[PDB]
């Protein structure tokens, strides 16, 4: 039979079967209960309202991510997820299909374990296996080497490879990522007057963040630019009117990505946390890591970021050495479609955590020799 | 409707038609510049050898 | 209908700015085009004075 090649990500979650090109289901992951008292009768309302569903009755409800950073922080959230996303998003029974999780590097062992032991008990899947989001993109791309930037909404992630050998001792997990940009936009937004607060009008400035937001190949030349011409200042209508003018927000926000001490976070930017992973690994693979920077996941989405990026570790890095950086279109999806890849291989076929496995081994089988 | 129905059908086929294009364009690029660069080493040997 | 109108048509404009992309690639394309048959030239030239 064919496998199902979820990914739960942390802030859409996206699925599908193996051997596709594109996610057959792609959703928010929030499950928000109404909070407002409810008079007409017989309306058929429910007591949660999850996936997409709460992005249309989100007036009324108090979305909330279950999924924080990576980790998993409300189980029986995630489990309702789970269970909308099998049987009614792609309305197969799990009972007939082997999965493939996607976990972020570095993350408590409890939450896999309990990972497994939910899709082995609840949802009783035949086989299931975990792997790390970030060899994954690098499938995607085709290659076999290079330093992969993966990213996401909720955490961001840098696992360097070569020739399929993974370096675990430099892997830099950084906790920035889309989710606190969308917090500082919020905070940066009421310096005009525009306050949003309601856990539903975070989506409406994630909204405002992909549509308008972009990074500023040079920093003080663009906020020079924006302080004295008003070439930058893009409009945009909320979704009642009373449309917003946006000016030097536009490129601050994404900003916060090369210098995360505006969030008040001490560690450096996603431009040197790369280049301090790569000089951890041996003195000659660097130049291949350096040739091959990959990146993936949503938040390297941003227009104009593979040159800003470029530009930094450029300046960085020494000057005989080519710096060259893959920025796939599908940049977004690039993790689920080395998933299919990966799950569609022959030789990968009898890695799967067999299910009388499991029962002869207990939960903590996921970090054993199936790793 | 019809004048949408039209303007939706046409608008997505010029969408997806663009999209083709600057992929498979993207796709070229890389071809191109694996070429350039392929072709710098080479001249970094030989470069090296006639010295 | 009127926003799915305003969609179809802010979608077939990226389609074309896609496309002037699309144009930008095509002259990327023939220059580094130029740039793989001067490397070709180069590199034999190269090797000739390294014999
Ligand atoms: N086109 C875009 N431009 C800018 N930011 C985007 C864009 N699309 C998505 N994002 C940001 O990326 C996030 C989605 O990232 P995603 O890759 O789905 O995370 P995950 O790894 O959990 O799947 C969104 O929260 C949004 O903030
Ligand atoms: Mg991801």
């Amino acid at each position: 039979t064919t496998a199902l090649v979820c990914d739960n990500g942390s802030g859409l979650v996206k699925a599908g079967f193996a051997g596709d090109d594109a996610p057959r289901a792609v959703f928010p992951s929030i499950v928000g209960r109404p909070r407002h008292q409810g008079v007409m009768v017989g309306m058929g309302q429910k007591d949660s309202y999850v996936g997409d569903e709460a992005q249309s009755k989100r007036g009324i409800l108090t979305l909330k991510y279950p999924i924080e950073h990576g980790i998993i922080t409300n189980w029986d959230d995630m489990e309702k997820i789970w269970h909308h996303t099998f049987y009614n998003e792609l309305r197969v029974a799990p009972e007939e299909h082997p999965t493939l999780l996607t976990e972020a590097p570095l993350n408590p062992k409890a939450n896999r374990e309990k990972m497994t032991q939910i899709m082995f008990e609840t949802f009783n899947v035949p086989a299931m296996y975990v792997a790390i989001q970030a060899v994954l993109s690098l499938y995607a791309s085709g290659r076999t080497t290079g330093i992969v930037l993966d990213s996401g909404d909720g955490v961001t992630h840098n696992v360097p490879i070569y020739e399929g050998y993974a370096l675990p001792h430099a892997i830099m997990r950084l906790d920035l990522a889309g989710r606190d940009l969308t917090d500082y936009l919020m905070k940066i937004l009421t310096e005009r007057g525009y306050s949003f607060v309601t856990t539903a009008e975070r989506e409406i400035v994630r909204d405002i963040k992909e549509k308008l937001c972009y990074v500023a190949l040079d920093f003080e030349n663009e906020m020079a630019t924006a302080a004295s011409s008003s070439s930058l200042e893009k409009s945009y209508e909320l979704p009642d009117g009373q449309v917003i003018t946006i000016g030097n927000e536009r490129f601050r926000c994404p900003e916060t990505l090369f210098q995360p001490s505006f969030i008040g976070m001490e560690s450096a930017g996603i431009h040197e946390t790369t280049y301090n992973s790569i000089m951890k690994c041996d003195i000659d693979i660097r130049k291949d890591l350096y040739a091959n920077n990959v990146l993936s996941g949503g938040t390297t989405m941003y227009p104009g970021i593979a040159d800003r990026m470029q530009k930094e570790i450029t300046a960085l890095a020494p000057s005989t050495m080519k710096i060259k950086i893959i920025a796939p279109p599908e940049r977004k999806y690039s993790v689920w479609i080395g998933g299919s890849i990966l799950a569609s291989l022959s030789t990968f076929q009898q890695m799967w955590i067999s299910k009388q496995e499991y029962d002869e081994a207990g939960p903590s089988i996921v970090h054993r020799k199936c790793f | 409707l019809k004048d949408a129905q039209e303007k939706l059908e046409l608008a997505e086929k010029k969408a997806t038609d663009a999209e083709a294009d600057v992929a498979s364009l993207n796709r070229r690029i890389q071809l191109v510049e694996e070429e350039l660069d392929r072709a710098q080493e080479r001249l970094a040997t030989a470069l090296q050898k006639l010295e």
